[PDB]
Protein backbone atom coordinates (compact mmCIF):
# COMPACT_ATOMS: atom_id res chain seq x y z
CA UNK A 1 0.00 0.00 0.00
CA UNK A 2 2.64 2.11 0.92
CA UNK A 3 5.35 2.15 -1.66
CA UNK A 4 8.30 4.46 -0.40
CA UNK A 5 10.18 6.31 -3.25
CA UNK A 6 13.83 6.73 -2.32
CA UNK A 7 15.78 8.29 -5.17
CA UNK A 8 12.75 11.33 -5.68
CA UNK A 9 13.46 13.85 -3.03
CA UNK A 10 10.24 13.84 -1.92
CA UNK A 11 8.97 10.07 -0.88
CA UNK A 12 5.31 10.99 -0.59
CA UNK A 13 4.68 13.35 -3.72
CA UNK A 14 3.19 12.00 -6.76
CA UNK A 15 6.74 11.87 -8.83
CA UNK A 16 5.48 11.43 -12.24
CA UNK A 17 3.36 13.61 -14.84
CA UNK A 18 1.43 13.05 -17.54
CA UNK A 19 -0.72 14.71 -20.32
CA UNK A 20 -3.49 12.06 -22.02
CA UNK A 21 -4.91 12.43 -25.63
CA UNK A 22 -8.18 10.27 -26.06
CA UNK A 23 -9.64 10.55 -29.56
CA UNK A 24 -12.80 8.75 -29.99
CA UNK A 25 -15.04 8.40 -33.28
CA UNK A 26 -18.33 6.11 -32.71
CA UNK A 27 -20.78 5.47 -35.30
CA UNK A 28 -23.97 5.32 -33.73
CA UNK A 29 -27.45 5.36 -34.02
CA UNK A 30 -28.30 8.23 -32.50
CA UNK A 31 -30.89 10.48 -34.19
CA UNK A 32 -29.88 14.33 -33.24
CA UNK A 33 -32.09 16.74 -34.72
CA UNK A 34 -32.07 19.52 -37.01
CA UNK A 35 -30.89 23.27 -35.90
CA UNK A 36 -32.67 26.03 -35.18
CA UNK A 37 -32.53 29.65 -36.35
CA UNK A 38 -32.49 33.44 -34.98
CA UNK A 39 -35.47 35.62 -34.40
CA UNK A 40 -35.58 38.05 -37.71
CA UNK A 41 -36.78 41.83 -36.76
CA UNK A 42 -37.38 42.45 -40.57
CA UNK A 43 -40.25 40.52 -41.02
CA UNK A 44 -42.34 41.26 -37.47
CA UNK A 45 -41.30 44.74 -37.94
CA UNK A 46 -42.42 45.44 -41.26
CA UNK A 47 -44.84 42.85 -42.12
CA UNK A 48 -42.79 41.31 -44.98
CA UNK A 49 -45.06 37.94 -45.00
CA UNK A 50 -48.08 39.91 -45.31
CA UNK B 1 -66.63 42.37 -88.49
CA UNK B 2 -64.11 45.36 -87.41
CA UNK B 3 -61.03 45.03 -85.68
CA UNK B 4 -61.97 43.37 -81.91
CA UNK B 5 -58.74 45.57 -79.65
CA UNK B 6 -59.70 47.44 -76.74
CA UNK B 7 -59.50 51.16 -76.88
CA UNK B 8 -60.44 52.27 -73.90
CA UNK B 9 -58.97 50.07 -71.15
CA UNK B 10 -56.20 52.24 -68.59
CA UNK B 11 -52.60 51.93 -68.75
CA UNK B 12 -51.64 49.08 -65.66
CA UNK B 13 -48.61 51.08 -64.97
CA UNK B 14 -48.57 54.53 -65.71
CA UNK B 15 -52.31 54.99 -64.92
CA UNK B 16 -52.07 53.73 -61.58
CA UNK B 17 -49.76 54.56 -58.85
CA UNK B 18 -46.03 54.17 -58.53
CA UNK B 19 -45.15 51.40 -56.09
CA UNK B 20 -42.07 49.08 -55.17
CA UNK B 21 -43.81 45.48 -54.86
CA UNK B 22 -42.61 43.27 -52.37
CA UNK B 23 -42.43 40.16 -54.28
CA UNK B 24 -42.07 37.92 -50.99
CA UNK B 25 -46.05 39.11 -50.41
CA UNK B 26 -46.41 38.22 -53.95
CA UNK B 27 -45.37 34.85 -54.34
CA UNK B 28 -47.24 34.24 -50.88
CA UNK B 29 -50.84 35.00 -52.25
CA UNK B 30 -51.60 31.96 -54.13
CA UNK B 31 -55.55 32.99 -54.04
CA UNK B 32 -57.35 34.85 -56.65
CA UNK B 33 -57.67 38.76 -56.71
CA UNK B 34 -60.52 41.06 -57.00
CA UNK B 35 -60.42 43.40 -59.76
CA UNK B 36 -62.72 46.58 -60.52
CA UNK B 37 -64.21 47.89 -63.79
CA UNK B 38 -61.92 51.16 -63.28
CA UNK B 39 -59.39 48.97 -64.36
CA UNK B 40 -61.06 47.96 -67.13
CA UNK B 41 -61.84 51.03 -68.91
CA UNK B 42 -62.24 55.09 -68.65
CA UNK B 43 -65.86 54.89 -69.67
CA UNK B 44 -67.08 53.48 -66.45
CA UNK B 45 -70.18 54.95 -64.44
CA UNK B 46 -69.87 56.85 -60.93
CA UNK B 47 -71.47 54.14 -59.08
CA UNK B 48 -70.13 51.11 -60.94
CA UNK B 49 -66.02 52.57 -60.38
CA UNK B 50 -65.73 50.40 -57.19
CA UNK B 51 -67.82 47.45 -58.57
Amino acid sequence: ADLPQYPFADQQAEVCTYVVQSTAVMPTPMIFGPSPVEQLAVIETEDLFE
Amino acid sequence: KPDETLSSQPHPILADHWRLDNFVADELALDPQPVMARELDYKVAQANETT
